[PDB]
This record gives structure tokens, sequence and C-alpha cells, in this order.
């Protein structure tokens, strides 16, 4: 619903449009809150801000994809990851928010 | 290899 502050970054359930945002600086813990975790998102990241999540636990072997801006699940479902992979992104279990 | 890692459900 309210948009991402500059140094923040954001996911927001497709489902009920509850949002779980970090600072920049921060990641989440070893997996999302219950109330998010592995629900289908978008992502909204500050204007500052890039968002890294994970499909697995804890950020881990490299299963993380770069999200900036404003983007849907249809477009998170085949993205580059760290490990070289193309994984699905659309239900996150883990985030980072670093400086774009 | 400093990568993270997870626990196999205990
Ligand atoms: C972190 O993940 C990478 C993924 O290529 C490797 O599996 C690495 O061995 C892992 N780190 C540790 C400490 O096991
Ligand atoms: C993990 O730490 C080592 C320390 O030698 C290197 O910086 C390596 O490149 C790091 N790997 C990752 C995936 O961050
Ligand atoms: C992976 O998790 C470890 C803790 O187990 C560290 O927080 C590490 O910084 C994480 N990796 C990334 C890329 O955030
Ligand atoms: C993941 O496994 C590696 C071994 O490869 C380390 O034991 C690391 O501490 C583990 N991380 C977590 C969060 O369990
Ligand atoms: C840790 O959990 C992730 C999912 O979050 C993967 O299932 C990974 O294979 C697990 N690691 C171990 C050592 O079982």
């Amino acid at each position: 619903a309210l948009p991402a502050k500059e140094n923040e970054g954001c996911i927001v359930s497709v489902n009920s449009g509850k949002r779980y945002c970090l600072p920049v600086g921060q990641r989440s813990g070893y997996s999302l809150p219950d109330w998010i975790v592995g629900q289908e998102v978008y992502v909204d990241s500050g204007a500052k801000a890039k968002v890294l999540l994970s499909d697995w636990d804890n950020l881990s072997y490299n299963r993380i994809g770069e999200f900036v801006g404003n983007v849907n699940p249809a477009d998170m479902k085949k993205v580059k990851a760290w490990n070289g992979q193309y994984l699905d992104f659309s239900k996150p279990r883990s985030m980072r928010v670093v400086y774009k | 290899p400093t990568t993270s890692t997870t626990s196999a459900p205990k």
C-alpha cells in the first residue's frame, strides 16, 4: 500500500497487500515472518534501494536475485541468480536490502 | 565458499 521510502525496500503480498520492508543495510531473519513467508509478492524498492531475495531460507547458496523499482511476480519467475541459474523469486523466503 | 547455508529440519 504505502510506497517504499527512498532508503527502504519492500515486498508486498499479492493476496493481502500487506508490506514487509527493511531499511537499506538490513536483512531478514533466517526466514521471513510467518505472516508473509512463501506468499507471492511484488517488489516495491525505494529510489536508492535494491532488494535481494532468495527462494530459500537464509539468503543461501547464492540463490539470490536482484530487484529495483516496482516488479510484478510474473516477471520474477525466471530471474538470473548469483548462482548462475534462472530461479523463481515470486514466493521468497528471505530478503536483504542494500543501496542501489 | 563463504556463502550462507541452511539446516535440514530438526
Ligand atoms: C555456500 O553456498 C555455495 C553455493 O555454491 C556452496 O554450497 C558453499 O559450500 C556454501 N557455504 C558453506 C559454508 O557450506
Ligand atoms: C566469502 O568470503 C571470502 C573470504 O575470503 C571471499 O570474500 C569470497 O569471495 C566470499 N564469497 C561470497 C559468496 O560472498
Ligand atoms: C547468509 O546468512 C548468513 C548467516 O547464516 C549471513 O547473514 C550472510 O550475510 C547471508 N548472506 C547474504 C548474501 O546475505
Ligand atoms: C549452513 O551449513 C554450513 C555448512 O555447510 C554451516 O554449518 C552454516 O553455519 C550453516 N548455516 C546455518 C544457518 O545453519
Ligand atoms: C536448507 O534449507 C534450504 C531451503 O530453505 C534447502 O532445502 C537446503 O537444501 C537445506 N540445507 C540442508 C543442509 O538441508
